């Protein structure tokens, strides 16, 4: 309460001119953290703010409560449901921000360079909605491997970014052959792409 | 047929002259023109099977042909600065020349290095 007064202040006068960063950084948590980040983007803060907004997810959490809650998925209190919906607010907030930014690569860079196994897989959610896709088989991140087998049965596009993803042969042809036998319409000019491009990497 | 190899191997080697010493874009031309590669659709397959064909001398000589190829299409196809660029040829000829290349590499020296200039 008084607290967040005093922390809206010390962004305010953060606002009208490194240390107020300092002093936000030790401040942060919750939805006013909204306004705050206008603030703090007002001088080009995006990259602290980004660790900042993940830093306050973990914050809440400590820890894993909402990994747990995921596995289930149950609507029912399971582990509670209301870390989940929590720390989403504050993903869709580093979302929104990643958005405002397009010094791009700074950015985006100390996200991926982060661990956070819930804030990759959203994040890589959010990258398919805006098919941001082929992004994708960019990023290095340890956690992508994980987040396209999970999600690997428009999953399609998943796939044709997975046999691609993997530079190995034996790995890549394994997908397509499974990308063909599917049960998705998929038409048999390309079931036979799949396997002659599987049958390539023989 | 004697003649006929000996002519393609003199394009061969005017291909050499030319690749490196620039012109990068008339090497693609030439290499074409050899009818030797595919530069079309998957074809490439069909370049399998007339590969084996293929007379003794030119079946040696392919592996050049491939990485040439991969080279000036790499070079030329060099991520321009800032309109019609189409990029997608000169990419879909490097596709079809690895799929020949991947069906093709027991029966080659052994140096899929394609796959390096191939990246970036």
């Amino acid at each position: 309460d008084a607290i967040c007064s005093k922390a809206n202040e010390l962004l305010q006068r953060s606002r009208q001119v490194r240390e107020s960063l300092k002093e936000y950084q030790k401040i942060s948590n919750q939805v006013d953290l909204s306004n705050v980040c206008a603030q703090y983007r007002q001088v080009r803060f995006y990259e602290g703010v980004v660790e900042l907004s993940l830093t306050a997810a973990e914050k809440k959490d400590p820890q894993g409560l909402g990994l747990h809650f995921y596995k289930h998925g149950e609507p029912e209190e399971d582990v509670g449901l209301q870390a989940f919906q929590e720390r989403l607010n504050s993903y869709k907030c580093i979302t929104d921000t990643l958005q405002e930014l397009v010094e791009a690569g700074h950015h985006f860079e100390q996200m991926l360079k982060l661990s956070q196994r819930l804030f990759s897989i959203a994040l890589y959610n959010w990258l398919i909605q805006v098919d941001l896709a082929d992004k994708l088989l960019q990023v290095a991140s340890p956690f992508l491997e994980p987040h396209l087998v999970r999600m690997a049965k428009r999953y399609m596009d998943l796939l044709w970014r997975y046999y691609e993803k993997n530079r190995s042969f034996s790995n890549a042809a394994r997908v397509l052959s499974r990308l063909a036998d599917m049960h998705t319409e998929i038409s048999l000019q390309q079931r036979l792409e799949y396997i002659a491009r599987a049958i390539l990497s023989a | 047929f004697v003649d006929s190899t000996f002519y393609l191997l003199l394009d061969l080697i005017t291909f050499f002259d030319e690749y490196h010493s620039g012109h990068i874009d008339r090497a693609f031309d030439i290499i074409e023109r050899l009818k030797l590669v595919p530069l079309n659709q998957e074809s490439v397959e069909e370049r399998v099977a007339a590969f084996r064909n293929f007379s003794d001398e030119i079946r040696h000589n392919l592996s050049e042909v491939l990485l040439a190829t991969m080279n000036i299409l790499f070079t030329q196809f060099k991520r321009l600065k800032g309109i019609e660029d189409r990029d997608s040829q000169l990419r879909s000829q490097a596709r079809t020349l690895i799929t020949f290349a991947g069906m093709i590499p027991y029966r080659t020296s052994g140096d899929t290095n394609a796959r390096l200039v191939q990246m970036e």
